């Protein structure tokens, strides 16, 4: 496996599991007491 | 409502989890598939010699 | 006399001949179509290996 691939292995995981913080951060803000 | 709410950051815990365990192990691993898989330096290399005495 | 490493050099220098009596490469035969090769080593893997038809 060349590391082009690696390479776009890793911002993938980085920012499918670095946006999904944040829903998960609003819907526990907004519907919520704290 | 509660269970509605309970079970929507149960599953999407699970999902995180599942991601955020996954981009360690992609990102260590860019001396293993560049190169062959070695023991990387000076002092790992008495605990190499110490753990094939242990183990057989 | 040893191991001299430059004279050996002036060997790879000027090549005339296969008649000397070390080995440096050698070549298995191998069934039709292979698909995965490698060569590894007792210390590791060797790089300096290609294959043919």
């Amino acid at each position: 496996i060349s590391d082009e691939q690696l390479n776009s292995l890793a911002i993938t995981f980085g920012i499918v599991m670095m946006t999904l913080i944040v829903i998960y951060h609003a819907v526990d803000s907004t519907m919520s007491p704290k | 409502r509660s269970c509605v709410l309970s079970v929507f950051q149960t599953i999407l815990k699970l999902v995180i989890f599942v991601a955020i365990f996954g981009a360690a192990i992609s990102s260590r691993l860019f001396a293993v598939i560049k190169f062959e898989s070695i023991i990387h330096e000076f002092d790992p290399w008495f605990n190499y010699r110490a753990t094939k005495y242990l183990v057989n | 006399k040893g191991f001299s490493r430059l004279e050996l050099m002036k060997q790879i220098q000027t090549q005339n001949m296969r008649q000397t009596h070390f080995v440096t490469v050698l070549d298995m035969l191998l069934p039709e179509g292979a698909t995965d090769h490698y060569f590894t080593d007792l210390v590791g893997l060797v790089s300096t290996s290609h294959a043919e038809r």
